[PDB]
RNA sequence: AGUAUGAAAAUGAUUAUUUUAUAAGCAAUCAUGAAUAUAUUAUAUUAUAUUAAUGAUGUACCUUUUGUAUAAUGGGUCAGC
RNA sequence: AUAAUAAUAAUAUGGUAAUAGAACAUUUAAUGAUAAUAUAUAUUAGUUAUUAAUUAAUAUAUGUAUUAAUUAAAUAGAGAA
């Protein structure tokens, strides 16, 4: 006999299992099972599907393997099947995230500016955030080599359970990164995995319970804290407020001193209110008068934009951003 | 001498007791075998070049 | 004119869907080594199976090493508790395992008096202001 | 009890009491009880009962444990744990015996998942 | 007044003037069970709260419009105008025709040092801002002005530059909310 | 001659060490450490040439030795590739050189002391004005940029614990 | 008074961070800003760490004593014994 | 009828001289797997109700534990002369 032959046949078996993701093997994988139990995924979502979601596309081994001298070696993963990876799933998950999150944000804040809305959406479902979520869930990367695994003589089940992409061995050894594309990044792979899981959930539940996916998203993605007030940065807000007042049936906004203390000091306090008629729109405190005025305008704009109506109200469609 | 089958609850498992020394020996044999294979192929290529 | 500030969301584990903090536990023992007796007994005696049945979201690795017996947990936040269970009986080991599973992974920390609630949320009522107080000072 | 303004308001706080210890909370807030919970395991949900005060920005429905029906307040038990281990030393002023008073109190991290007017 | 709830201060059992920070007194103070009106002791600057938003910014079908919580405590008659433009005090005027504008533009290009914005404003009974909006100066003049500004900046000490930076940071912070 | 991009990840210590420097060392100088310090504190962050000049016109005995050391460090820097008008003394310290021979001082009325005879060494690290100084200027600039301003009516944390109750 | 090896301490100099020129005591603890450092789940409004803003409280140890901050006693300091 | 751990109730749980109980560190002897993917040692950061041990990172050695554990021996633990 020969040990090379033994290793080779093991590798071949592993490749075959990757191509298939046979259901029994996937079931045997403890990590997959624990992930399934942790997230409370549907029973219709098979363990093979979950394994596939963790399998990123990796058809051909790249040219950068040829030289570890240039700071890269791809020796962990094994080639995947063209029609059994997380790629199609991932796209679907991304689409779902882009639809649902955005919709939820619009429901919450129907006048939110377009740029601000986009930023909020990004915050909710940015690649880094998605990667973090995946890490939290316990989607671990297949860092160990194939040869090493063979030597240990571990089953293929464990491999199936881990996340599988062209992860560069010696990525940041001796403090040297190679700056490769998105197809070799860990964060991206983790993002794909979390999107792929969502897509798989959708696939299994859509006919029985159409909104199951969206309630899962709400539980995991939309449950996260984001203060929308911290997102804004105005420029000349008084002018913008005046424009807004003009657009609506409101009197011209003027700022007026409500209260004042410590004028002729290092740190005064000036309270000014931007009135439109007798109604106050924005209240603004400040060290200077100018500052206070600015703050009142910004407050007014916040109140305009971040207005969140009740669920009992009929839908509020805003009349666009205030084009100054 | 526990095993993964012994526990009968699929989230439990026992990692394989392969001695470090044995693994090292296996590695040595495989890389050596590869080297042997390569060297013979190179020799053959040299012989072919010499011929024509 | 209005411009966004790029900002990211904060995950509150409990509010939507509770992800269980403990993700993996490794039982480590030695075949030699008299300190690993209680661990060995625990591994043998049908308790581990019951545990796994109870908690199918945790994976239970079982490893053999030359040193003292070890219980290393692994949590959602990425931290790792490792309890050495040297010379402990079966029941003590089980209690230790229970303690580990109970833990949210976060580091241990001194709390001051009444440092109870930890909010991301802005106050529902505002922050106090002397100009806006109900009773004016003198 | 006309509880309409509270119901309307987007922001809302509660001052529920566990063993007469008040904890002022909103949804998402992460309460840290200074004892070991025996009844609830990790993952279990706690329906708060002795709720003293339920407040908006300008109103509050406060009094004896307000009717639970009026509201909901679900906490989730998100990890039993402990405080950091401390060892203060106890000794008298011309005495070489120095007794170490070791301490490592228990904690229970709750998370306020739901808080709303029913 | 829609609601006729009794109103309460944030009451301590202790002397509030001497022990406002003492949480214990607040904890002690029990009040009879029911609904109350505790007006907030706060400015409504950073708040997105629904009790803080004005009625004009609420939607027409909002139930909250009718409820009396965006309280108009202040009065615009009593408050005096702060950093208000002369257009806002005495109304906007749209009097200058195209010919006048063209003349202004011609003047400004010709000699911005002689025919400065303020002078133009004085001549035509209109704002310096409006003059600026109407007409660009000769780009040379602008360049000169930029160079002068740069020279002034260079003339500063280290401390002054730092102070200016701090001021700029503060200004940026104002518009955050 | 390549299309491979890279990003380098280096610790603070690694950054410090890799900047071009030169490490002068004296021989076994006959002096006290205190006496050396009394001079060496003057030659803190000077340009090497300035320091050498100061040593030349110093009244002290260690001064000549210090000057010689500086000259040697300059020569070393030149040999390496550096310039003498670029070099500044980054660090310069002293230490005991060991094997100080004690020797009893006999006093009046059957009393004694012990006279030690101290030997020291001066080492110094010369770094470049062209790199290290530029780097620390850049760092200072970054720190200045980062620095949050003084806000007059600014958001200071309401220090203290809440106590499960609104005080407002 | 063997031969190596020796990030053992006391102790010297230097630098870096950080604090310090209106503040008065065993020099700490606790409270609490702030600055900085590191962090391969800082998602962060993160964590920890370093640090004499700042406030509270705080009369070295030991022996010997009816009783010690004691101006009763012993110890310069570390390592070995 | 025992033990191990966990429950509910109650009672107690300051302490000099002093009495009793039970542990740990260190060194040697008997028995004795393991292996530089290890061990030993050090710093730091953790975990274990924590004199202790253990995880990880790192430095240094060493192809290796009188090693875990049970006994039995101690020249068995030092801010006090």
């Amino acid at each position: 006999e020969s040990e090379l032959a033994k290793y080779k046949e093991y590798y071949q078996g592993l490749k075959s299992t990757v191509n298939e993701i046979p259901e029994s093997v996937a079931s045997k994988s403890p990590s997959l099972r624990t992930l399934h139990k942790r997230l409370q995924l549907p029973n219709e979502l098979t363990y093979s599907t979950l394994s596939r979601c963790l399998t990123c596309p990796s058809a051909k081994l790249p040219d950068k393997i040829n030289n570890p001298t240039k700071g890269a070696a791809f020796v962990n993963t094994v080639p995947t099947n063209k029609y059994l990876d997380n790629h199609g799933l991932n796209i679907m998950g991304k689409n779902l995230l882009s639809y649902h999150v955005t919709k939820s944000i619009i429901q919450k804040y129907p006048r939110l500016p377009t740029v601000v809305l986009n930023a909020a959406v990004n915050a909710y479902i940015s690649e880094a955030v998605l990667a973090h979520i995946a890490k939290y869930w316990g989607i671990e990367v297949e860092t160990t080599s194939v040869l090493s695994r063979y030597l240990k003589m571990e089953p293929f089940e464990f491999t199936l359970g881990r996340l599988k992409f062209f992860n560069n061995s010696l990525n940041s050894k001796d403090g040297i990164e190679l700056i490769t594309g998105k197809n070799f990044s860990e964060t991206s792979a983790l993002a794909m995995s979390v999107r792929s899981i969502i897509a798989a959930i959708w696939a299994v539940t859509e006919q029985k319970d159409s909104q199951a996916v969206y309630r899962f998203i709400d539980d995991h993605i939309m449950s996260r804290k984001l203060d929308i007030t911290k997102m804004f940065q105005f420029e000349q807000p008084t002018r913008e407020l005046a424009m807004l007042c003009r657009r609506e049936g409101l009197e011209k906004p003027v700022s007026k001193l409500v209260a004042e203390s410590g004028r002729l000091s290092k740190s005064p306090v000036f309270i000014v209110h931007v009135f439109s008629g007798e109604e106050t729109l924005g209240e603004g405190y400040g060290s200077s008068l100018k500052e206070a005025k600015a703050r009142a305008a910004t407050d007014a704009l916040m109140k305009w934009y971040c207005y969140e109506p009740l669920a009992q109200q009929e839908p509020v469609i805003d009349p666009g951003t205030v084009v100054v | 001498h526990p095993f993964s089958d012994n526990y009968a609850s699929p989230n439990i498992y026992v990692v394989n007791d392969v001695t470090s020394k044995e693994q090292k020996s296996k590695y040595d044999t495989i890389m050596k075998e590869i080297q042997k294979l390569e060297d013979d192929a190179t020799r053959k290529a040299l012989e072919t070049a010499r011929s024509a | 004119v209005v411009k966004a500030i790029a900002r990211n969301s904060i995950g509150r584990n409990g509010v939507g869907a509770f992800v269980f903090p403990c993700r993996k536990i490794t039982l480590q023992f030695c075949n030699w080594g008299g300190s690993s007796e209680g661990m060995r007994k625990f591994l043998t005696s049908k308790r581990l199976d019951k545990w796994g049945q109870e908690f199918p979201w945790i994976q239970f690795e079982v490893m053999r090493k030359s040193g003292h017996p070890l219980l290393r947990a692994e949590y959602t936040n990425g931290r790792e508790k490792v309890i050495c269970v040297r010379n402990l009986n079966i029941d003590n080991v089980e209690n230790k395992l229970k303690l580990l599973k109970d833990s949210d992974g976060d580091i241990l920390r001194r709390r001051t008096k009444n440092d109870n609630v930890e909010s991301l949320n802005s106050s529902v009522r505002g922050i106090w202001s002397p100009l806006h107080a109900a009773k004016r000072h003198r | 009890t006309d509880t309409t303004p509270l119901k309307l308001s987007n922001e809302l706080y509660a001052i529920f009491k566990i063993h007469n210890r008040p904890y002022l909370v909103t949804e998402g807030d992460r309460v840290i009880l200074p004892f070991k919970l025996k009844q609830a395991e990790v993952g279990d949900i706690l329906n708060m009962t002795d709720v003293t005060t339920l407040g908006s920005r300008n109103y509050k429905l406060v009094g004896h444990p307000i009717n639970t029906s009026l509201y909901t307040l679900k906490a989730t038990v998100v990890g039993k744990t402990k405080r950091a281990f401390q060892t203060r030393e106890v000794t008298k002023r011309r005495n070489r015996r120095v007794r170490h008073a070791k301490s490592k109190g228990d904690l229970t991290i709750l998370r306020i998942s739901e808080l709303s007017m029913n | 007044k829609q609601f006729g709830f009794p109103k309460t201060q944030v009451t301590t059992i202790y002397n509030k003037t001497k022990s406002a920070s003492n949480y214990k007194g607040y904890l002690k103070h029990r009040d009879a069970p029911g609904m109350y009106y505790q007006p907030s002791e706060s400015i409504a600057t950073g708040s997105v709260n629904s009790e803080t938003i004005p009625r004009s910014f609420m939607a027409a079908s909002d139930p909250r419009r009718g409820l009396d919580m965006p309280v108009q405590s202040t009065k615009a008659k009593q408050c005096p105008n702060v950093l208000v433009g002369k257009s806002t005090v005495n109304g906007k005027t749209y009097h200058l025709g195209p010919q006048e504008i063209d003349e202004i533009r011609k003047l400004r290009l010709d000699n911005p040092q002689k025919y400065t914005r303020k002078f133009l404003a004085a001549k035509y009974g209109i704002s310096p801002l409006f003059v600026s909006m109407v007409s660009k100066p000769s780009e040379q003049h602008v360049q000169i002005m930029e160079s002068r500004l740069q020279e002034i900046q260079s003339r500063w000490k280290e401390k002054r530059r730092i102070a200016r930076e701090d001021r700029k940071r503060r200004k940026l912070l104002w518009y955050q909310a | 001659n390549s299309s491979e991009r890279y990003k380098l990840k280096l610790t603070k210590r690694e950054i410090e060490v890799l900047e071009p420097s030169v490490y002068a060392q004296s021989y076994r100088i006959k002096s006290s450490m205190k006496k050396a310090t009394l001079l060496l504190r003057l030659l803190g962050g000077l340009d090497v040439m300035k320091a050498i000049s100061q040593c030349h016109f110093s009244n002290k005995k260690i001064a000549r030795e210090v000057a010689e050391l500086l000259q040697k460090g300059v020569k070393d820097g030149q040999k390496l590739g550096l310039k003498p008008e670029d070099l500044y003394i980054s660090q310069i310290w002293t230490g005991s050189d060991g094997f100080w021979r004690k020797r009893v001082e006999f006093k009046a009325r059957t009393r004694i002391g012990i006279i030690s005879h101290p030997y020291i060494h001066v080492r110094c690290i010369l770094r470049t004005k062209s790199v290290t100084k530029r780097r620390l200027a850049y760092e200072a600039h970054l720190k200045e940029q980062k620095r949050a301003p003084w806000v007059q009516l600014g958001d200071k944390p309401i220090r203290g614990v809440t106590g499960g109750v609104y005080k407002w």
